[PDB]
């Protein structure tokens, strides 16, 4: 085979950046345990976002997502380092 | 759960409703800078949606009782429910508590699907299995009132909760309050 | 209620086949005519006021409502509020508009219609209505004080195996074939008192063959039911049926229940009753010598 | 001939700094002074430490510094006689005294609680300067008919003036305001008391507030009065919705509703409009002519519902003015003594109807047509007036000019000033004309010092000796000097936060003249300082910039206040207030409570000599006997207009 198109270069990445995430997510979820009410109200439809984008395939609704599920990704962080 | 939409067992509602909070006490330990000394404080806020005043008075054996000015601190949302519940119900009598459904985006209608739980202390419209939602519409910039006639069964604190979330969107909110039912 | 009174009609239109006339009555109870008051209805889940009827109310005098509410297309005016400048403390002040039913459901819900003088809130009256349900009043299930929930269905192609799995399950403590006595009615909630004719399977209750309990079930039943006492019955359900302390317990109808009409001796004589005198038989003796698969 | 003289505050206070002042007139020398306290009267020598010495390096000028304890000592004024013995000589006066410990203020998290709901509240303790000391304090919590359902005693020690508290609130009990009352256990009679309602009532959703174009109405306003009724949700967005609207008058306490000024109208993109309008209300009660009214108020009750009929929300605006002009007239910042022959500044007072400083309202007096000055952000307009050297008491009359009011719509009053009355009607005099603007802390100030006499005993004046009273207390006490030939000498005044929010300032001189005759001459002035916190306080938010929010979310605060100071937070659904806003704490609050406790009862000066002494919280004895009238009453004269 050859090399991919813009759009299928670029779909791609965002899909396997997109995953990546995902793929690490239960991991996170289950942070939330210890962590205030919010954190899991949050991540959870955030979770939901992501895998409905993720299989949507349709690059606004994945990227969009990439990043709400990353930013609570690392309101996780923040929050764990402020308890050891 | 695919539906361009929030499932009902992933929203977790807001619950903690006091009107007041943060009764703290903190002390400026911090190195003056410019006489002025600068606290940074973590605080969480409470989950309701409102504007909150915090208010402040300061002490110090030097320059005395502080009255700092309030401070606005408005928590909002661009959709979120209002359980409007009354003060007080009465055992085996059957009333009308609305939900009232704000939606804040600038341009573009909401579609919800919006869902009363299935309390055991109640006899709402929802059964174990079967449960009770619309999908109803609100325009933008404003409100569409869900009313609920429920009758409330067991004496003492129970709690009504909805839920709501909206197609094509992933936005979602869930509202847990409690309010008092009293004998006959 | 008394400060305000309350007549929540809700008949058909002659003359769609699913659209219907909502009227209300009022009446101050005081020795003037209050002052402005509040017409707060929310109709039945999908029905809604017919535009054209709701401006023939604003046009006149002594009412009003808001040009915001007016607007809205008939469709998104899922409540609706009606300011009075008068309810008379003499007669029922009355009006009416027709609403349309504009979107199928099974399980409507209860519209309801609530007033008040602007003045004082708590002084509320607040009927409901419905087309079905009689009252506005949900279907629920009292005696004395305690209450209980009744909005389930009644009961619910039928074998020996769908039985022996649906009379298994966690909820079934349970399962009798029992010949009804007395088959009483009340305005409220009509009872039965059956006498259990062989304890299938024993439960929370220590009946002996053949004592008497005292079942009991929605108004609104009617329908489904049908009885002609010294007809026998097999039936079975869950521990939470029960009602009230012991030994003098009840029980109390609901969907968790199961109901057919256990025939009679020379009534299985027939060539189309056979179907069942037969998965009854096999079920009797699969519930007493083994009992369930779990 | 040398003469000692005695300066202590009008009346002292247990448990607490004062200071009085020692001076050495003409003498030479180191001067040795001893000074004693004892309870009165007879002999307990209560306070007797303290010694010192009058150096010439000083000026013979002295700092008394004691605290009087509280021993075991009603109805009747306690006193105590100091005593100061320069050398041999031997000067003392008797002064009142007062158990009043200091302050106390209580803060409650909500202004209004559900039965069953806890009360969170806060027991400030402090001392006349409203510095955190620690006493021993009693609490009550009063139900509403007046009967403790509940008490403790604590200690407010090491606590640095914080004691917090709580109590919880029974679930069957009456509704209706209760009360919080507090007092140090030194003094039961000074009693201290914050309220809160507690009711039945689940939050609202918005707030409505209502409004007159104008903040009072004008009888022959043909308009009627006219009103702007507002609704928005407490997360910042507008309200759709109709709303009652109605209105009345009030008597004193008494209440009229115009029951057919009741209105229906449409709350629109938040906000509505809406008039009771003259012939309304008149006949409305019967109209009875109208004039007759005025002094009456009126007020609005509006209530809106959502249009959802969700939530609905009561509030009104209460007492607005009916009057026949916008604007009133006070002097109770204005003295009531001048000086024949010197400038006299008016402080002129011009209050809004209810009650609030109009600002950039013109004035003038009866007499010149050219003088006029307005009024600067706090309500207050400088105007000085030549007077003349008559013995003729000096009536003035002064009155609004506003354009585009008529001549009637203005407003005006009159007060009578008395010429300063001298010894041996001598025509000697002193002049503290100060330049008058908001002062602030930091700010320097400028004392006039000007001298009214025959040259004759021109040169004997050498110094002028000037005192600060501030919280009822000396803040402090110098000496201005002068050189021959100068009626004129300017005081530099530093202006610290130790001066809020208000200052007196009394200087005098003494000397030997006319026939051997030892004199006294001196003068009063307040000075109403920009009222803030002494230090500082402020809380705003932590994340430079950022968008709302959200339920539950981390929000980072800030907090930029005094090294070493204590904080104590509440933050407050602002949905409460919508409910109730009654009973909050404030520092305007609190310097109200500093003020209204002032021993110092006049703006300034004295009628003689000697008043200048007891205006201010202050009395003067001297060897030569020229004592002031001795003060034994603990409040200021009873208002007698
Ligand atoms: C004004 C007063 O009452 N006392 C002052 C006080 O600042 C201190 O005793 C000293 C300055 O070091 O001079 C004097």
């Amino acid at each position: 085979t050859s090399l991919p198109t813009s759009n299928e270069y670029q779909n791609e990445k965002l899909a396997n950046e997109l995953k990546s995430l995902l793929d690490e997510l239960n991991v996170n979820e289950l942070a939330t345990g210890s962590l205030n009410t919010y954190y899991k109200r949050t991540i959870k439809i955030s979770g939901q976002k992501a895998m409905y984008a993720l299989k949507s395939k349709d690059f606004k609704k994945m990227s969009e997502a990439k990043y709400q599920l990353q930013k609570i990704y690392n309101e996780i962080d923040e929050a764990l380092k402020s308890k050891y | 759960l695919d539906e361009d939409i929030i499932a009902e067992e992933n929203i977790v509602s807001r619950s903690e409703f006091p009107e007041s909070w943060l009764w703290n006490v903190e002390d400026l330990k911090e190195p003056p800078k410019n006489g002025i000394s600068t606290k940074l404080m973590n605080i969480f806020l409470k989950d309701s949606i409102t504007t909150w005043e915090i208010l402040a008075v300061s002490m110090s054996d030097k320059k005395g009782i502080c009255v700092a000015d309030p401070f606005e601190v408005t928590v909002m949302q661009d959709f979120f429910i209002d359980l409007r519940l009354p003060y007080s119900v009465v055992r085996n009598e059957q009333v009308e508590i609305r939900a009232v459904l704000y939606n804040y985006r600038q341009n573009q209608e909401l579609k919800v699907r919006v869902e009363l739980l299935h309390n055991p202390a109640f006899c709402s419209l929802a059964t174990t299995k079967r449960r009770h939602q619309q999908t109803v519409t609100i325009p933008p910039k404003s409100s569409l009132s869900v009313p609920y006639v429920i009758v409330p069964l067991k004496t003492g604190l129970q709690e009504v909760e909805v839920k709501a979330a909206v197609y094509h969107h992933f936005i979602s909110d869930g509202v847990r309050k409690s309010l008092k039912v009293v004998p006959e | 209620c008394n400060k305000f009174d309350l007549k929540v009609t809700i008949k058909p239109a002659p003359e769609a086949k699913n659209t219907m006339i909502l009227e209300i009555c009022t009446r101050y109870r005081g020795d003037q005519d209050a002052t402005m008051s509040i017409l707060d209805i929310s109709m039945m889940t999908g029905f809604a006021p017919d535009t054209d009827d709701l401006k023939q109310l604003a046009n006149g005098v002594d009412r009003y409502i808001s040009k915001y509410e007016l607007d809205k297309a008939f469709s998104d005016r899922n409540t609706l509020i009606i300011y009075l400048d008068k309810v008379s403390h003499s007669e029922d002040d009355c009006l009416a508009f027709k609403v349309h039913q504009y979107f199928n459901v099974e399980l409507i819900q209860p519209g309801a219609v609530k007033v008040y003088a602007y003045y004082n809130l708590e002084e509320s009256c607040t009927r409901f209505y419905h087309p079905e349900k009689e009252d506005g009043k949900l279907n629920k299930l009292c005696r004395d004080e305690l209450c209980r929930c009744a909005e389930e269905n009644c009961f619910i192609k039928v074998t020996l195996e769908e039985r022996l799995d649906k009379a298994c399950e966690p909820g079934v403590d349970y399962v009798y074939k029992t010949r009804l006595v007395k088959v009483q009615l009340s305005n409220d909630f009509d009872e039965y008192i059956m006498a259990i004719e062989q304890t299938i399977k024993s439960g929370s209750d220590e009946v002996q063959v053949g004592q008497q309990r005292t079942f009991i079930s929605p108004i609104k039943c009617r329908e489904a039911l049908k009885l002609e006492e010294k007809k026998h019955y097999l039936m079975w359900g869950l521990s939470s049926d029960f009602w009230g302390e012991k030994p003098n317990l009840s029980y109390i109808i609901g969907k968790d229940t199961w109901v057919e009409h256990w025939p009679e001796e020379d009534e299985c004589q027939d060539e189309e009753n056979q179907k069942q005198c037969q998965d009854l038989g096999a079920f009797t003796e699969s519930m007493v010598v083994f009992g369930c698969p779990n | 001939s040398p003469m000692y003289s005695i300066i202590t505050p009008n009346i002292l206070r247990l448990e607490s700094e004062e200071t009085m002042v020692l001076e050495a007139h003409d003498a030479q020398g180191d001067v040795p002074v001893t000074v004693t306290v004892h309870d009165f009267p007879g002999k307990k020598l209560v306070l007797s430490s303290e010694k010192t010495v009058l150096t010439p390096a000083t000026n013979h000028m002295g700092n008394v510094t004691f605290t009087i304890p509280a021993n075991r000592e009603k109805g009747r004024n306690k006193f105590v006689t100091v005593q100061a013995t320069f050398g041999t000589q031997v000067v003392e006066k008797v002064v009142l005294v007062s158990l009043q410990s200091g302050y106390l203020f209580i803060q409650t998290d909500k202004t209004i609680y559900t039965p069953g709901s806890t009360v969170l509240y806060r027991i400030f303790t402090v001392n006349h300067k409203l510095l955190p000391v620690g006493r021993t304090v009693m609490v009550n919590i009063e139900n509403p008919e007046g009967i403790p359902v509940k008490q403790d005693s604590l200690s407010s020690q090491n606590q640095l003036g914080v004691l917090p508290l709580s109590w919880d609130i029974p679930e069957l009990v009456n509704m209706g305001q209760w009360k919080i009352r507090a007092y140090y256990e030194n003094s039961p009679q000074q009693v201290f008391s914050t309220e809160f309602e507690v009711k039945e009532y689940v939050l609202p959703s918005f707030e409505v507030i209502v409004e007159p174009t104008e903040k009072f109405y004008y009888i022959y306003n043909e308009k009627g009065l006219e009103v702007t009724i507002t609704a928005r949700f407490l997360y910042g967005k507008k309200v759709e919705g109709t709303a009652f609207v109605i209105f009345g008058i009030q008597d004193g306490e008494q209440r009229i509703s115009l029951p057919e000024s009741l209105k229906r109208i449409p709350i629109e993109d938040g906000s509505g409009e809406v008039v009771l309008s003259r012939k309304v209300l008149l006949d409305g009660v019967q109209n009875p002519r109208a004039e007759d009214l005025v002094g009456k108020s009126l007020y609005v009750s509006a209530t809106v519902i959502l249009h959802s009929g969700s939530d609905m929300v009561q509030a009104e605006r209460s007492g607005i003015p009916i009057v026949t002009s916008p604007y009133q007239i006070h002097f109770t910042k204005t003295p009531k003594y001048f000086k024949p022959g010197m400038p006299f500044d008016l402080m002129v007072f011009v209050t809004n109807p209810d009650g609030s400083p109009a600002y950039r309202v013109p004035v003038a007096v009866q007499g010149e047509d050219t003088v006029q000055s307005l009024t600067q952000g706090d309500g207050v307009a400088k105007l000085s007036i030549n007077t003349h050297p008559s013995q003729k008491p000096l009536s003035i009359t002064v009155r609004t000019k506003k354009q585009e009011l008529s001549e009637a719509e203005q407003a005006t009053r009159t007060m009578q000033a008395l010429p300063y009355s001298t010894v041996g009607n001598s025509n000697n005099y002193l002049h503290l004309s100060v330049l008058r603007t908001e002062l602030r802390p930091g700010e320097t100030l400028n004392v006039n010092f000007l001298l009214r006499m025959d040259r004759a005993h021109e040169a004997k004046i050498r110094y002028y000796t000037y005192l600060i009273m501030n919280k009822g207390r000396l803040l402090k006490a110098g000496r201005q000097v002068r050189e021959p030939g100068q009626d004129l000498v300017v005081l530099p005044l530093s202006i610290t936060t130790d001066f809020i929010p208000s200052f007196r300032l009394v200087a005098y001189y003494t000397l030997i003249g006319a026939s051997g005759q030892r004199e006294v001459v001196a003068d009063s002035v307040w000075v109403d300082v920009k009222d803030s916190c002494v230090g500082s306080l402020v809380v705003k938010s932590g994340q430079s910039e950022d968008r709302q929010p959200v339920p539950g979310q981390q929000m980072t605060l800030k907090i930029e206040g005094d090294h070493g100071a204590r904080v104590v937070l509440v933050a407050v659904d602002k949905g409460v207030f919508v409910l109730n806003k009654k009973n909050k704490l404030t520092q305007s609050k609190i310097w109200d409570v500093v003020e209204k406790a002032d021993i110092g009862c006049t703006p300034g000066s004295g009628k003689d000599y000697a008043g200048v002494f007891s205006d201010a919280g202050l009395t003067f004895t001297s060897s030569s006997g020229q004592q002031t009238a001795q003060r034994a009453e603990l409040q200021c004269p009873q208002p007698a207009a």
